[PDB]
RNA sequence: CGGAAGGGCACCACCAGGAGUGGAGCCUGCGGCUUAAUUUGACUCAACACGGGAAACCUCACCCGGCCCGGACACGGACAGGAUUGACAGAUUGAUAGCUCUUUCUCGAUUCCGUGGGUGGUGGUGCAUGGCCGUUCUUAGUUGGUGGAGCGAUUUGUCUGGUUAAUUCCGAUAACGAACGAGACUCUGGCAUGCUAACUAGUUACGCGACCCCGGUCGGCGUAACUUCUUAGAGGGACAAGUGGCGUUCAGCCACCCGAGAUUGAGCAAUAACAGGUCUGUGAUGCCCUUAGAUGUCCGGGGCUGCACGCGCGCUACACUGACUGGCUCAGCGUGUGCCUACCCUACGCCGGCAGGCGCGGGUAACCCGUUGAACCCCAUUCGUGAUGGGGAUCGGGGAUUGCAAUUAUUCCCCAUGAACGAGGAAUUCCCAGUAAGUGCGGGUCAUAAGCUUGCGUUGAUUAAGUCCCUGCCCUUUGUACACA
């Protein structure tokens, strides 16, 4: 059946293979490099980074953002 | 439907504990009236149950505004080997 | 929010509100004596509830 | 001692058999009878329309439902009337048994 | 009770209750040759009788359906536990009975029998019954 | 079946009349004509204040847009080296929808993607169905069994006639005895100074208290008798039973005593049928359609009311048998605090002219609103035949309440505006006793809410106790080359 509009498509979504291991820097001794701050938030402390954005930064799932 | 498992689990505990279960066709209820302890949707309780339905774990039987969900031995060998409990323990229908 | 818009519409009055007990259809609801059932399931289930043609 | 047993019942003669029963109970345990005081019947009336569609003549079925409450009043330490209450029980009638 | 309804609303209030009762009843014991509902509220029991034909079929094997349909009843309408207590029991000349003699129509029907051969058997039984 | 004859019945027929409708204004349901849409079912009685349909959103189908999966399930690439859900700015929109262009954080195999198969559906066919309903018809009609008559299909009973509300009966009679429908039956109204009972009903007497001159008044206060008044149980009572007429002397009809009634009113309702209505009452439901850009569903906007038009149901009037202002005085049915459900009935004390606001209370109710101080009517004024103090449409301005929201005024209040209408053409409706009509009060719908409908009492008649002239339907006789008639 005949429609006015030419859709819109859904939002196919920017799947990346291991966004992961750009959270951390590696040593060449045994040690650590912790690149995004963690936000010690009512629920999510530690393994929540928070977010690098070019205005401001934000924790994820409690919804606490910071002006730069 | 997609559904938090800890809901779902928890849906399936009380299952158990009492073979058979009650629930009120109103999707747009916002929580459950006898596991009020959980946060349940009355949504998820029958998308959970009529899932459970489809494969012939549960025996469904319509009122007038109400879903009634007897379990069968299908459901019973499914849920004790999905909860992972001993063998022995059944629902509180059997027990004399 | 799609869960701030879902059942957002209030619900407190009008005959959008109330539901028929039976068969949920929102025409001709018996409310007397808190009953809440549509006149056509009244009038089936009616001698059930204790209701007789007498006069 | 002053203690209120009321019946309400839907059906008459069922009401009339145990308002008799329970001045029969009291008059053998030779205790004071206020005999039984007939409150007015209640006519819950419900009138709607027959066809289901509204493509006939204008007929209208006339629903009616009586609800009768009889009380007796007794001047007896509960226990002896409670057990005078606790046998002979048909489905029709309701019981309430009020002390103070 | 302190929510203290008056004696109006409190008799449709049991009159809606036996109709859902019967109706689900019906629903469910619909094949096992089902007669009907009684319910006898004593002091603090429900106790809530059933009339079928075939009562060794809706009361099942060492009392499956019993405990789950009590289980349901106090479930649904909202009872305390120990005083609804349910009591299948078969009704007398099923031959008089047209709750049963309608089903049995119904399932013979069901089953495939000729229309004019089902009517006529049932009609029959119901007269030798003494109707 | 007849364009042949005859006989019956009915205020959805007439006669005698009453109120009217048709005329005017507005409320409201149809067609029409506009509109993105003004969704639609029904069209003689048996469509058109009907779908309980009084819709501001919802309701809600219609339409202009925007989220949404609630696509169970088996199978197949995909896969934690992450399938996926959630997301704050910013442009985006109507939206503080993460729907999006563009950010980077979150989540953990319940996703998402094809193959089937399922689903939901106020989507379609009531000319595929069930159920319920309406109508023929609430008219008086329908059918065995033994017996009789015919070779037989069939017929008699079920009839020329009188009578009745009635195929109701008694009469004649090859029929006798019966069953369904009529009746009987259930509820209801009127009667009991007889009966059983009453602090959730009274009364009478009494003691006290207040006021007028021993009495009088009191719904002022309080406790021994009793059931007249109120309440609701059991029996009683009325049967054309008494008398006088008429009649085949029957069935029954008319009048009159006595008597609380000499026909109170409803509920139910046959065999057989209709292509009557409903798939938009149902999680009654065959088949079809659609099934992600949805005919699913939620969200926000409007529409269901639009106005040269023609109909139908109602409301208010056209005045003095009246309008206005005071004063006096009397009802009966009900209903009342909610499952999800939020919203109840209101007395009383202050504030405001008014609609209202605030305060403490009673009530789940023969207990509190309440002795339900209702209207018409009644008594006393002002008006004076003038489209007038008749009538209140249309329009302007302000103020309250309900709601998340009132413009296309929800409703209500206050001032101002003052339209036709001078009793209504053809045509046509309902109705015989506590009836018509006037009059207001409750129930339904209901957050708000009656010009509708369903009940209730108050005031309360004129005319008739007849008929087949009119419109219908029903029967008997007769005729037929009709029998999907």
């Amino acid at each position: 059946k005949s429609y006015t509009t030419p859709k819109k498509n859904k939002h196919k979504r920017k799947k990346v293979k291991l966004a992961v291991l750009k959270y951390y820097k590696v040593d060449e001794n045994g040690k650590i490099s912790r690149l995004r701050r963690e936000c010690p938030s009512d629920e999510c402390g530690a393994g929540v980074f928070m977010a690098s954005h070019f205005d401001r930064h934000y924790c994820g799932k409690c919804c606490l953002t910071y002006c730069f | 439907m997609l559904m938090p498992k800890k809901n779902r689990i928890a849906i399936y505990e009380l299952l158990f504990k009492e073979g058979v279960m009650v629930a009120k066709k109103d999707v747009h209820m916002p929580k459950h009236p006898e596991l009020a302890d959980k946060n349940v949707p009355n949504l998820h309780v029958m998308k959970a149950m009529q899932s459970l339905k489809s494969r012939g774990y549960v025996k469904e039987q319509f009122a007038w505004r109400h879903f009634y969900w007897y379990l069968t031995n299908e459901g019973i060998q499914y849920l004790r080997d999905y909860l992972h409990l001993p063998p022995e323990i059944v629902p509180a229908t059997l027990r004399r | 929010g799609h869960q701030q818009l879902y059942w957002s519409h209030p619900r407190k009055f009008g005959q959008g509100s109330r539901s028929c007990r039976v068969c949920s259809n929102r025409h001709g609801l018996i409310r007397k004596y808190g009953l809440n059932m549509c006149r056509q399931c009244f009038r089936q289930y009616a001698k059930d509830i204790g209701f007789i043609k007498l006069d | 001692h002053r203690i209120r047993i009321t019946l309400t019942s839907r059906n008459v003669k069922s009401l009339e058999k145990v308002c008799a029963d329970l001045i029969r109970g009291a008059k053998e345990k030779n205790l004071k009878v206020k005999g039984p005081v007939r409150m007015p019947t209640k006519t819950l009336r419900i009138t709607t329309r027959k066809t289901p569609c509204g493509e006939g003549s204008k007929t209208w079925d006339r629903f009616q439902m009586r609800i009768h409450k009889r009380l007796i009043d007794l001047h007896s330490p509960s226990e002896i009337v409670k057990q005078i209450t606790s046998i002979s029980i048909e489905p029709g009638v309701e019981v309430e048994v009020t002390i103070a | 009770m302190a929510v203290q309804i008056s004696k109006k609303r409190k008799f449709v209030a049991d009159g809606i209750f036996k109709a859902e009762l019967n109706e689900f009843l019906t629903r469910e014991l619909a094949e096992d040759g089902y007669s009907g509902v009684e319910v006898r509220v004593t002091p603090t029991r429900t106790e809530i009788i059933i009339l079928a034909t075939r009562t060794q079929n809706v009361l099942g094997e060492k009392g499956r359906r019993i405990r789950e349909l009590t289980a349901v009843v106090q479930k649904r309408f909202g009872f305390p536990e120990g005083s609804v207590e349910l009591y299948a029991e078969k009704v007398a000349t099923r031959g008089l009975c047209a709750i049963a003699q309608a089903e049995s129509l119904r399932y013979k029907l069901l089953g495939g029998l000729a229309v004019r051969r089902a009517c006529y058997g049932v009609l029959r039984f119901i007269m030798e019954s003494g109707a």
